[PDB]
């Protein structure tokens, strides 16, 4: 080609191909979904544990980047931890300069502009991960954004990032999620993660769940093991 | 963050091809005419204004630098804004040091030095503009051209832009030393009409004059009056 | 306090300096040279704050010798004086000032002989004679009394000895010996040390 | 130094004395203390005089940049911001105590810009050493929306009180009248004190001063 | 079709891959095998030690990071030492600021944060070393695996290096026994995993075996040439 | 970034510097400039390439630049790089004068500029200054001097030399007509216009197309002046007469 | 006072198409006279002088850096400098050292290089220009000099009366200053010549 | 200077005097010491005039940019955290006691003191300046829980009039400002509008 | 020539042998890669924005998917092109407007903010280490002396004032249609300007809009604040032009 070696180069069509290749690195990752609902946001990650020799809890893809924000990533997971620590730095400095918990819109805008800052220059490459930020407060309500390697930050009712994002989104669209509590959204999320998992390819994965919402007083926490076991039980019996 | 190497280098024949390609950008630009009269300098240019949705009174090509210095260009407009800004700042740095209006030739030296710096320094292309810099001091009018290379010439009358060589033959054929400033405005409009193609109005050209009263752009009513019987 | 003196004749510069290094009660060295050969016809005589004298003057000496190495010809004594003055004046308002009092003696082939006074602020003054130290207060009036511009160097050594005899008679510090040099067209010459 | 300014109905009248003192000795009898900033804005200067000179010349340069870049008439609030942010930036070590006044699209605006960077937008301000004499005249005789000649007479009366009541003030009254349509820079406006005329004729003649050496160096 | 995609680390391939990262992972696929593994009480690193010649000594594999953390390198030894000095400095900073041992997971997260930086900046290169990090803290023993892809792995047991697929096969086979082993059984399982990486003719001697153990009341101790003989025998045949 | 790098400061496989030789080629296509040493002066003689158009001739010369009280120069090559170099020469001469309170000798000034040109040919990755210079000057050390620099940062003392267009034929003529030690100022003016007449194959030699500057010593002062075109016409007509005396 | 360390006295005086600048000649450490030939008036052009009083190291430094910036100006600029522009150059050079200031207070006497209009000004140590039409003074005998010049200056003096006026002003002012004197050199700047005379002054 | 801000239900009432002194010379006698930081947030300035003006300008800048980023009206706690950050970071550099008072949709009318040194505390009423010392006792014996807008305006005007009576650095006119959801109502008390208190003359 | 090339001139922002800069022209193609079109028209007492609003996904929060941006209270913009590049210019425009008000005491004019963002955008086209932002920014606002102002800056750095303007895929069709509806008259009111905008967009798009499919931002001389019309208000204008 000749036009895909730099993030400071357009195609003759006007395409920055390093950004598109970073997004193709995103669509090689297993599916992470997140569903914003009436009382909160529930994330769910199809965490493929590649070897049996890893601990159950290795390579976590759900990140607490502030005590009201969570982060589900999909892509090159080192860049994901880099962006998670950027989001932590940003929420920390927001609280240190302005004196309150950062709004999820403004956190996602600042971290998306950090992501866009590596799509302009040849001295860096774009991040190879998309990620979903989810928060809850009394004023802002449930909120869910998502930021791709280009740096586009949109709001979502249900979002899906990874290799099976189309199957995940066409199963999220079947839900009237706007009128549901999080305790039903977890069973919906677990159902969708077990539906979209390919089982002839890359078997033996783990479902990594979390919520933030009313039922944690705005705190972003992973789903407890009893609720996560009954969500996986519902998803196993519903997958047939 | 930036590059630290010249993008303008020498070719085996001795050419600096990026300067010559910036000259290709200048030669494809809108025609500007400068004429140094006996008691003033006229700078006339052609507003390439298709698409009447454009606010023709929003962006000026003829553009003052001091009370007594005004520019006009041919080539890439945003590079011209950078050179306008740098020329205004350099002129006021002279005024901050010496508390005297900057001489025209000294400003042309400083802005040509800026345009030199963007032909050798790291990771830049040259400016795709030639300037026409008019000015009055010591009772004497000045007309200068700053190349994209950063070399500067002093002209009695010259033209740049599209069809610049035939415009310069026309200015060779029309200009004489005892020509006054209103005759200079007349012959500058004639030189722009020589390669205009499309019915001059008061809003698709732009004339600025410099004299002992200083530099000023002409208002479009005055330009319409200079386009009379024309 | 440390004493310098220069006397500029028609075709020579006669300089002398006290030959004493002291530490505030004791004369730790009684054969101490305060003269610094810049080039073959330039002496820089330096007194002042301890440490600053040797550091500054060896800086000046290496830059004048480096000029000769770069260029195949020496600095003129005027150029050496202005170079010394320029470095001292630049370091005056820096973090590390040099508190040094300077007599730059010199013979130029075209300009003739030249003597330069220089205080610690770096004011440069060409002079037919000059002196530093508190002994200058006692000796410059004798020099005003007896110097004529056409003085021979033998009468210059006798006038220098009058100044040093005044320092022995009237000045309060013991300054027994004086390193005496002379610069002319043949270079710098060690004369006899005036001793008491 | 006695500098002052009022806001009248159509604009600004600034005023200054013309004495420059070096110690308790008059250096200049005809100092110019009203400085050009922009064609609509001047500035009276008190304090450290080289600081006021270099400060107002720098802000005149910055507003000429600003007005060539915007193509508009510069505001007095822009000069006010530039002055107060720079004088605060230099911690009061630049002693430029200033009376800033001009007329824009929004009307007349008057400012007193202190050397630490505080500013007061007032209808009438005084600065300088004789500022309290001038402010006595202002608090005695000011009315809002006065005519032009009433305001000029008021400002020159206040500057004259500073002349005749402060030892650091004296020798002339300069005015600078700014309005929406006009700029009158009146120098001198009132000359209160003249030099007393000389009684003895001296007339030092050739041969009075003994000369040792003489050099004539011709030109062209 | 790949020649322009594999020379810089800031270049993605059209398959969404960075080839310099994969090349630096080949750099640890060609280091000598080393085995990490843990019980409920201990975490032991077991490393082969190659020698450039018969007369040369063996290049050491197991390093010291702190009194509760030890690592075993694989890949480029200068990047290994530079990264180990980073780890030592972070553990010293933790014991100076907090007067407590740095948690092993947080140190491994700092290693990931360090090594991700050159995988994204122009002209830089991935640290071509994979670590097996044995640590012990309040949350029990820990075996970690780091990659030049900057990913870090939290392992029940792990072997990296050349021919470590056979060791990973052994460790997958017998990892259900590790948590109830004592120290000596755990080190013998690690030695059998390490011995699986050898050719058919090579057997573990006191020359080519280095053992580093960190435990509950045991600081990180490296066992070398004469010290490994209480562990190497034993021993079952292959 | 390394793809887009130009590598201006690397050697050839023959050990040559490509950018220095290409800038030298650019000067080989530039305007003709020559200088001749004499016993009572040094001259410069420069072809105008910005010759015959609607130009103004504002300055005292197109191609002659005064460097201090005692030296002038003349350039051939990139006129913008030439402006940069002449400004730097003036700065070096005034920094010497600030530091020593005496005017700079000529070889020191030329050496100090050639250090900057060598610095842009060795490190920094920028293109070299594509300007050759001819330096004229008096000083108290070596007297009337004539120098010649190039983009490499080389220089040399010359008694007669030429840079620009047709410098090979010009230096051959300056071999075959110069007399070592027997040159006065007027005879060197004659030689200058002879070499300029025989190294311009286009146009009749005209006095509107050359700049000639002299550097003499009057009363202990260096007099630098570019010769007015009345004098230059008189010297060209003298050359016409001396060629009409070849019959 | 650091200004009165070396002493010094310069005044400049304006006439009828001519200016006069004058200095004392004493260089002195403090009370110790060192030389009697110290240059305090410096030529900055054909018809344009600067006179520097104050600290003698800063006298020499400001004269040399001004001649530096001036020779760069006259090479780049292609003309002699006007005296107003020289004044703004000196004011810039001194105000660059606003908090580290050159202990000198220069007077500038000159004629305009085009219309030969007389110019005098003085500056303070941080560069406040002061253009007068009669006289500027500077140095350690400033009050003496202002008294003598207010007493003796007349408007529109031919260079004979101008020389006699600045001569008597400098002599009778420096005979009341301990750290000033040891000779008075006077420059008379006309459209056709410069007249440099030194005066018979008291040497005590 | 006397500055004051009192919280009621639904908003706050701010109040300041108008005297700027240069020693004992009244340099400005009509000083506007209430500064609109945002549309429903003011600050009361006491201390060094240059310091308080520069800090109020910089917090106006930061808070306006913050509110345009977040597409929200700013909080009063946010404005006070910005004043606290700038007055604490430069606490050796500044002489600035600020009362930040305003309204926000999320928490109501709020008054925060950021005194010299740069701490920050939410208060029901806050006084500051050189003259606030003279009215500590009055505002303690007079402040009531649950006052209206008009009672808080009259209480602020009374306590300011008392402090302006005893302090020499306080005086001039009383500039009041009540900030609520509906907007900002500013008013100047002068002459007989300022509450008079009878001097105890000898009977 | 005829569009020739020599060297790296198609890869970094240096000149082609014709004097073109290919990377800037490719950024102009990158504007159209987004696939939306915005139209802004200035009245006599108003200036308005209309733009497309594609939510094809239905899991997108439609309130967050926008191209209208409040720069200051008086100045608003629509963005057209690459969304993250656009949001970067929105953050930079908000910075330059806020910094202008801080440095200068008065709000930034629309021509000065557009000049500022254009002078920022020029530097991308001259230094080779970065690419031009592939976005088109159209600022609107009310000037205190000139009334309504619409201004557009581009990836090249060209800004001009506009009587009406557009950016996007159908920019040439919108320019032709607005040359049609501007030569005869300015079609002016607040009602006629917001209808000329929606007619231009729904004419060159031929979609016959629903109120949930576009979004509108206005500035007027009476209400100088940049205000976004709601779905009810855009529905009122769609009823007003659906009855013709």
């Amino acid at each position: 080609t000749g036009y895909d070696l730099s993030a400071s180069t357009f195609s003759p069509d006007g395409r920055v191909f390093q950004v598109e290749y970073a997004m193709k690195a995103v669509e090689n990752s297993s599916t992470a979904i997140g569903i914003r609902c009436k009382d909160g946001v529930v994330f769910g990650v199809e965490k493929l544990v590649l070897s049996k020799l890893y601990e159950e809890g290795s390579n976590k893809r759900l990140f607490n980047v502030d005590r009201h924000v969570g982060m589900a990533v999909a892509g090159l997971l080192a860049d994901a931890r880099s962006l998670a620590d950027i989001a932590r730095e940003e929420a920390s400095n927001f609280r240190s300069n302005f004196g309150y918990n950062i709004p999820l819109k403004h956190l996602a805008d600042r971290v998306a502009m950090y992501v866009h800052a590596y799509t302009l220059y040849s001295a860096v490459r774009p991040f190879g991960c998309s990620f979903m930020l989810g928060s809850y407060s009394v004023n802002d309500g449930a909120q869910l954004y998502m930021i791709d390697p280009s740096g586009v930050s949109y709001g979502y009712w249900g979002c899906a990032i990874g290799k099976a994002r189309q199957a995940a989104k066409t199963e999220i669209e079947k839900l009237q999620m706007k009128e549901m509590t999080c305790r039903d959204i977890v069973k919906e999320v677990a159902k969708i993660i077990y539906i979209v998992h390919d089982e002839v390819k890359d078997k033996a994965f783990e479902l990594e769940l979390s919520w933030v919402g009313e039922l944690t007083n705005g705190r972003h926490e992973i789903v407890p093991k009893d609720i996560r076991e009954e969500a996986e039980k519902y998803a196993k019996e519903s997958l047939k | 963050r930036g590059y630290s190497f010249s993008l303008t280098t020498f070719s085996p024949s001795g050419k600096l091809v990026q300067i010559e390609y910036a000259l290709a950008a200048v030669a494809g630009g809108a025609p500007s005419v400068g004429i140094k009269a006996a008691n003033g300098v006229v700078l006339a240019t052609e507003k390439k204004q298709k698409s009447i949705l454009y606010d023709e009174r929003s962006v000026h090509k003829v553009e003052p630098i001091t009370k007594h210095i005004g520019l006009v260009y041919s080539g890439m407009g945003p590079d011209y804004r950078v050179l306008v800004h740098r020329a205004r700042k350099l002129a006021q740095q002279y005024y901050l040091v010496y508390q005297e209006p900057i001489p025209t030739a000294q400003l042309v030296q400083r802005v040509a030095s800026v345009m030199q710096e963007y032909t050798q320094s790291g990771g830049v292309r040259p400016f795709g503009v030639s300037l026409l810099i008019c000015g009055w001091n010591e009772g004497r009018p000045y007309l200068f051209q700053s190349d994209p290379s950063g070399a500067y010439f002093a002209w009695k009358a010259t033209a740049m832009g599209k069809n610049y060589v035939n415009g310069k033959t026309f200015l060779e054929k029309r200009y004489n030393e005892d020509l006054e400033l209103e005759d200079a405005i007349h012959t500058a409009i004639l030189t722009l009409k020589e390669s205009f193609e499309g019915q001059m109005t008061e809003d698709n050209i732009e004339v600025g004059i410099c004299n002992e009263a200083g530099f000023r752009r002409l208002t479009p009513t005055e330009v319409k009056d200079y386009l009379a019987a024309i | 306090m440390e004493y310098l003196i220069g006397i500029q004749g028609p075709d020579y510069v006669l300089v002398a300096s006290d030959r004493v290094a002291a530490s505030n009660i004791v004369q730790m060295k009684d054969d101490h040279d305060k003269m610094f050969k810049m080039s073959e016809k330039i002496l820089l005589l330096c007194v002042g704050e301890a440490g600053d004298t040797v550091q500054f003057a060896e800086y000046i000496q290496k830059n004048v010798q480096l000029y000769k190495m770069r260029n195949g010809y020496e600095l003129s004594p005027t150029a050496a004086a202005n170079f010394t003055r320029r470095n001292l004046a630049d370091c005056l308002r820096s973090r590390t000032p040099y508190h040094v009092n300077l007599l730059l003696a010199g013979y130029d082939e075209h300009e003739g002989p030249a003597l330069y006074y220089m205080d610690y602020l770096a004011a440069l003054a060409k002079a037919p004679f000059a002196a530093h130290g508190y002994g200058a207060f006692l000796t410059l009036s004798i020099l005003d009394r007896y110097y004529t511009p056409t003085i021979s160097r033998e009468r210059a050594v006798e006038l220098l000895r009058k100044c040093l005899e005044e320092l022995q008679k009237r000045f309060i510090l013991n300054l027994p010996t004086f390193s005496v040099r002379i610069i002319d067209k043949n270079g710098i010459h060690d004369l006899d040390n005036i001793s008491f | 130094t006695t500098i002052a300014g009022v806001v009248y109905k159509d604009g600004i009248v600034l005023g200054a004395d013309t004495r420059a003192t070096e110690g308790m000795v008059v250096a200049d009898k005809n100092c110019s203390k009203i400085h050009f900033i922009s064609p609509n804005i001047y500035c009276c200067g008190a304090g450290t005089a080289a600081d006021t000179d270099m400060t107002t010349q720098l802000i005149s340069s910055n507003l000429e940049l600003h007005s060539l870049s915007t193509g508009r008439l510069p505001r007095v609030v822009t000069a006010n911001r530039m002055l107060k942010q720079m004088l605060f930036r230099y911690q009061g070590y630049i002693g430029a105590a200033l009376v800033l006044g001009g007329v824009d699209v929004t009307g007349p605006h008057l400012y007193s810009i202190y050397p630490h960077g505080s500013t007061d937008k007032l209808p009438y301000v005084t600065m300088g050493s004789g500022s309290l004499a001038a402010m006595a005249v202002f608090e005695d005789k000011f009315r809002p929306d006065m005519e032009e000649e009433e305001a000029k007479n008021l400002v020159s009366e206040a500057i004259a009180a500073g002349i005749f009541n402060d030892l650091g003030s004296g020798s002339n009254i300069d005015l600078c009248v700014i309005s929406k349509n006009k700029l009158d820079f009146l120098r001198p406006y009132t000359v209160p004190n003249k030099k007393g005329t000389r009684l003895g004729r001296y007339r030092c003649e050739k041969g009075t001063t003994a000369v040792l050496t003489e050099k004539i160096t011709p030109l062209e | 079709f790949r020649n322009q995609y594999d020379n810089d680390v800031t270049v993605w391939s059209p398959q969404g891959r960075i080839h310099q990262i994969e090349y630096a992972m080949e750099a640890v696929k060609q280091g000598s095998a080393t085995v990490g593994l843990k019980s409920k009480t201990h975490a032991v690193l077991v490393a082969l030690k190659r020698a450039q010649s018969e007369l040369a000594a063996h290049q050491k594999k197991i390093l010291h990071v702190d009194n509760h953390i030890g690592i075993s390198i694989a890949g480029l030894t200068a990047d290994a030492r530079l990264l180990c000095n980073f780890m030592r400095q972070e553990c010293l900073d933790s014991r100076f600021v907090f007067d407590r041992p740095l948690p092993v997971s947080r140190l491994v997260s700092l290693i990931g944060s360090k090594t991700q930086i050159p995988t994204q900046r122009y002209g830089r290169r991935p640290y071509g070393v994979g670590l097996l990090i044995a640590g012990y803290d309040d949350m029990g023993p820990h075996i970690f695996q780091t990659c030049p892809s900057a990913n870090y792995f939290d392992c029940r047991a792990m072997s990296i290096g050349a021919r470590s697929q056979s060791a990973r096969t052994y460790l997958e086979r017998h990892m259900s026994e590790f948590m109830e082993c004592n120290l000596n059984e755990l080190v013998k399982h690690g030695l059998r995993a390490l011995r699986e990486t050898l050719p058919a003719e090579q057997d573990l001697t006191t020359k080519n075996v280095s053992i580093g153990i960190v435990g509950k009341d045991l600081e990180f101790t490296i066992y070398d040439d004469d010290d490994v003989s209480p562990f190497l025998e034993g021993l079952e045949e292959r | 970034s390394r793809r887009y790098d130009s590598r201006t400061t690397i050697f050839s496989p023959e050990g040559r510097l490509y950018q220095v030789e290409y800038a030298m080629e650019a000067i080989g296509h530039a305007g003709t400039c020559l200088g001749i040493l004499a016993n009572d002066g040094v001259l410069l003689a420069a072809e105008r390439r910005n010759i015959h158009k609607l130009l103004d001739e504002v300055f005292f010369s197109e191609k002659i630049y005064k460097l201090n009280e005692d030296m002038a120069c003349s350039v051939a090559g990139i006129t913008s790089d030439a402006n940069v170099l002449t400004n730097e020469l003036r700065l070096i001469a005034q920094r010497y004068l600030l530091q020593y309170q005496e005017p700079i000798p000529c070889e020191q000034l030329v050496t100090a500029l050639c250090d900057i040109k060598q610095a842009y040919t060795q490190f920094g990755g920028k293109r070299p200054f594509g300007v050759s210079l001819l330096y004229i000057g008096w000083d108290k050390h070596y007297g009337f001097q004539l120098y010649q620099s190039d983009p490499s940062g080389n220089y040399g003392g010359w008694k007669a030399t030429c840079i620009g267009n047709n410098s090979a034929a010009a230096v051959s003529m300056l071999k075959q007509d110069y007399k070592e030690g027997e040159m006065t100022l007027k005879s060197a003016l004659a030689l200058a216009i002879k070499v300029l007449n025989k190294t311009m194959d286009v146009s009749k030699l005209s006095a509107e197309k050359v700049e000639i500057a002299t550097l003499t010593r009057e009363n202990g002062k260096t007099v630098i002046r570019v010769l007015k075109q009345k004098e230059v016409e008189q010297l060209i007509k003298k050359h016409e007469e001396e060629e009409a005396k070849a019959e | 006072s650091i200004m009165s360390y070396n002493g010094g006295a310069v005044m400049a005086m304006k006439g009828k198409n001519c200016v006069a600048i004058a200095a004392d000649r004493r260089f002195g450490i403090q009370a110790q006279m060192v030389t009697t030939d110290f240059q305090k008036i410096f030529p900055m052009g054909d018809r344009l002088y600067i006179g520097l009083a104050g600290l003698a190291t800063d006298v020499q430094t400001v004269a040399q850096r001004l001649k530096f910036r001036l020779n760069l100006y006259e090479l780049k600029e292609g003309r002699q400098i006007k005296p107003y522009t020289l004044m703004s150059m000196v004011a810039n050079l001194l105000y660059e050292k606003r908090f580290g200031p050159y202990y000198t207070e220069p007077v500038i006497a000159g004629l305009d290089p085009k219309t030969f209009k007389p110019f005098i000004c003085s500056l303070d140590l941080i560069g406040c220009p002061m253009v007068t039409d009669d006289f500027v003074v500077s140095g350690t005998c400033a009050e003496q000099m202002y008294g003598m010049c207010e007493s003796l200056w007349e408007p529109n003096m031919d260079p004979d009366h101008l020389f006699e006026t600045i001569s008597q002003a400098m002599l009778n002012a420096v005979d009341r200053d301990a750290v000033s004197g040891m000779g008075v050199i006077v420059h008379i700047i006309e459209k056709d010549k410069i007249t440099t005379r030194t005066l018979k002054a008291r040497m005590d | 200077t006397t500055i004051m801000a009192v919280q009621f239900d639904g908003g706050v009432v701010l109040g300041a005097d108008s005297r700027t002194t240069t020693g004992s010379y009244i340099a400005n006698r009509v000083t506007d010491k209430l500064t609109p930081i945002h549309d429903r947030i003011f600050c009361c300035r006491s201390g060094s005039a240059a310091d308080t003006q520069a800090v109020a300008d910089a917090v106006t800048y930061q808070l306006g940019f913050h509110s345009i980023e977040l597409n929200e009206p700013p909080l009063v706690h946010t404005a006070a955290s910005l004043f606290k950050e700038m007055c604490y970071r430069y606490r050796e550099d500044l002489m600035a006691g600020i009362i930040i008072a305003g309204w926000d949709p999320q928490e109501g009318g709020q008054v925060y003191s950021v005194p010299m040194g740069g701490m920050m505390v939410r208060q029901s009423f806050a006084i500051g300046g050189s003259g606030s010392s003279y009215i500590y006792g009055y505002v303690d014996a007079t402040y009531r829980e649950g006052m209206t807008k008009e009672e808080c305006l009259q209480f602020t005007a009374n306590a300011l009039a008392l402090a302006m009576e005893r302090d020499g650095s306080s005086g001039g006119v009383i500039r009041l400002a009540a900030i609520a959801e509906s907007g900002v109502e500013r008013q100047v008390l002068l002459g007989d509008q300022i509450p008079k208190f009878a001097v105890a003359t000898l009977p | 020539s005829r569009g020739s090339s020599a060297g790296f001139d198609r890869h970094i922002t240096i000149f082609s042998p014709e004097g073109r800069l290919y990377q800037v022209e490719y950024a102009f193609k990158a504007i159209n890669q987004g696939g939306l079109t915005s139209v802004a028209v200035r009245g006599k007492d108003c200036a308005v924005i209309v733009t497309q609003k594609k939510v094809p996904d239905k899991l997108l929060d439609s309130s967050t998917v926008t191209h209208l941006f409040k720069i200051t209270e008086n100045i608003g913009c629509v963005m057209t092109g690459m969304t993250a590049d656009s949001r970067s210019q929105v953050q930079r425009a908000r910075y330059e407007a806020a910094n202008w008000k801080y440095k200068y005491g008065y709000e930034i004019p629309v021509d000065m903010l557009c000049k500022r963002i254009a002078d920022i955008s020029q530097v991308y086209t001259q230094n080779a280490e970065m690419r031009p932002l592939g976005c088109c920014m159209i600022l609107i606002g009310i000037d205190e002396e000139q009334g309504p102002q619409v201004y557009k800056c581009d990836p090249a750095g060209y800004y001009c004032g506009f009587k009406a303007t557009a950016a996007g895929v159908k920019q040439t069709e919108s320019t032709s249609f607005l040359e049609k509806k501007v030569k005869k008259k300015f079609d002016w009111t607040f009602e006629q300007t917001v209808e000329t905008a929606i007619t231009c967009l729904s004419t060159v798009l031929s979609i016959d809009f629903k109120p949930s499919e576009i979004e509108v931002g206005v500035v007027t001389v009476e209400n100088p604040k940049f205000r976004i019309l709601t779905e009810a208000e855009i529905d009122a204008h769609l009823v007003a032009l659906a009855e013709r």
